[PDB]
């Protein structure tokens, strides 16, 4: 139809506003973790020790001293997120129409939205061994990190377990580009004010979804609707991610939230 | 309200990211 | 193409829910629980009727009823409620109004599902084929554990998304859109679902009180 | 239990 040009315009442009705002692409991280590049660095941290030796190999950067480990890591979790969100908010004011969203809305749709992109970009950045942190400087094993005490040795297994899944689509860039700016304009975020200007960009959005996935995975049947079901998965990891913080908060001496991430979890489901 | 509950994310929504 | 036909599940919805229910002339969670164990029963008999599922291996049939039972029936009521002022409407004739909601220490997940799923609903005017559809998508979850054979319940999720797809080309053809905003009701159905079994373990466990309990 | 039951009917 004669709507098709401008949906592949939209694409394209989403595309290129991806590359701007997100440093490492999946399509870097692939050539990073099957060892493809030749700049390719990453130190392994799969132990107490390795951690030691590439713990400095490790942004905004100071030595806030005597934390154990699995807190550490667990905050530079939350570290990583800080600047995500500032990516994913650059990315957000890319696509047409959000800018011109009532405010309130805006910071609503970034206040559900940013935990459900971070962990789909995640996805990027693993495989089933591992993650990729520090853009692509590190790689830290996936049984590290299911090795720590208690409860941080399983937060990460229901990403990594997503991942899996979510990996087996075989999305690129372009495609995750629209993905995540479907997820972005959700209308069903609570306390929207104004529900129907978001819905109808999201629409167009998954118009010009449904038409990439048709063109680049022209033999992958259903991917559209199989790729809309993940925003259900994703939607669970973050409300079981939001209830492991409840507990730790109530339990863990006073490990203190970076202040965004603060403000994104108060009052988050 | 809820903009003054996300100072923050207001900034970034309407300035941008300080360097 | 309609190896899994819209007409089948369209049947195995309309064989629940009759107009007698006026009324017989409050406590909203065991007015609501019992509306459930109710409903648990006729589940079964509407599982049957959606097609493939009784081909498929007992013990599969059995877990995935037991994953999804608990999103299958809060679809079911909700879009039953499409036109109710603030409550829903049980299978069991009764209203749940909000106040008693709230009185009764469940306001915040009961205006979650008002706000997003019955409103949503009502606003698409989704129909009962299309509320089938989503009902058997939920149903074929190939990821539930034990699992004999999860890839021929993929493959059935798949055929439910094909049909449902075509369905809403012909009926709707001035809605390209529609079929993914039926998808986009799914993931407020799973946050609403997993926060309805919390307070079910909750009221399992103080004695708050059949085959909702063998479910639990 | 009755799950079983009510499925083989
Ligand atoms: C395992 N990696 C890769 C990043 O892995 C992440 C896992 C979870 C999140 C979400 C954060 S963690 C939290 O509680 N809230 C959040 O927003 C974000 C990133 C790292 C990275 C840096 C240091 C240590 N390890
Ligand atoms: C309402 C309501 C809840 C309902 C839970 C479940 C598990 C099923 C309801 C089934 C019905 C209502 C079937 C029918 O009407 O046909 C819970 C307890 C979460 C919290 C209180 C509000």
């Amino acid at each position: 139809g004669p709507e098709s040009a401008d949906l592949r315009a939209l694409a394209k442009h989403l595309y290129d506003s991806y590359i701007k705002s997100f440093p490492l692409t999946k399509a870097k991280a692939r050539a990073i973790l099957t060892g493809k590049t030749t700049d390719k660095s990453p130190f392994v941290i799969y132990d107490m020790n390795s951690l030691m030796m590439g713990e400095d190999k490790i942004i905004t950067p100071l030595q806030e001293q005597s934390k154990e480990v699995a807190i550490r890591i667990f905050q530079g979790c939350q570290f990583r997120s800080v600047e995500a969100v500032q990516e994913i908010t650059e990315y957000a004011k890319s696509i047409p129409g959000f800018v011109n969203l009532d405010l309130n809305d805006q910071v609503t749709l970034l206040k559900y939205g940013v935990h459900e992109i971070i962990y789909t970009m995640l996805a990027s950045l693993m495989n089933k061994d591992g993650v990729l942190i520090s853009e692509g400087q590190g790689f830290m094993t996936r049984e590290f990190l299911k090795s720590l005490r208690k409860p941080f040795g399983d937060f990460m297994e229901p990403k990594f377990e997503f991942a899996v899944k979510f990996n087996a689509l075989e999305l690129d860039d372009s495609d995750l580009a629209i993905f995540i700016a479907v997820i972005i304009l959700s209308g069903d975020r609570p306390g929207l004010l104004n529900v129907k200007p978001i819905e109808d960009i999201q629409d167009n959005l998954l118009q010009a979804l449904e038409l990439q996935l048709k063109l680049n995975h022209p033999e992958s049947s259903q991917l559209f609707a199989k790729l809309l079901q993940k925003m259900t998965d994703l939607r669970q990891i973050v409300t079981e991610h939001v209830q492991l913080l409840q507990v730790i908060k109530k339990t863990e001496t006073d490990m203190s939230l970076h202040p965004l991430l603060q403000e994104i979890y108060k009052d988050l489901y | 309200s809820l903009t003054e509950r996300h100072k923050i994310l207001h900034r970034l929504l309407q300035e941008g990211s300080p360097s | 193409n309609e190896d899994m036909p819209v007409e089948r599940i369209l049947e195995a919805e309309l064989a629940v829910e009759p107009k007698t229910e006026t009324y017989v002339e409050n406590d909203p969670v065991t007015n609501i629980c019992q509306a459930a164990d109710k409903q648990l029963f006729t589940l079964v008999e509407w599982a049957k009727r959606i097609p493939h599922f009784s081909e498929l291996p007992l013990d599969d049939q059995v877990i995935l009823l037991r994953a999804g039972w608990n999103e299958l029936l809060i679809a079911s009521f909700s879009h039953r409620s499409i036109a109710v002022k603030d409550g829903i409407l049980l299978a069991t004739g009764l209203h749940v109004h909000r106040n008693s909601a709230h009185s009764a220490g469940v306001g915040a997940i009961f205006d979650r599902v008002l706000t997003e799923l019955v409103s949503k609903m009502r606003d698409m005017q989704m129909d009962k084929t299309e509320l089938g559809c989503l009902r058997a998508i939920v149903l074929f979850n190939p990821d539930s554990k034990g699992l004999s054979n999860p890839a021929e319940v993929e493959a059935l999720r798949e055929k439910v998304y094909a049909s449902l797809e075509a369905y809403c080309k012909h009926k709707y053809p001035e809605q390209p859109g529609r079929f993914a905003k039926l998808l986009l009701r799914l993931p407020a159905l799973r946050f609403i679902g997993l926060k309805c079994l919390e307070h079910l373990f909750f009221f399992k466990l103080i004695g708050d009180t059949t085959f909702l309990m063998e479910m639990l």
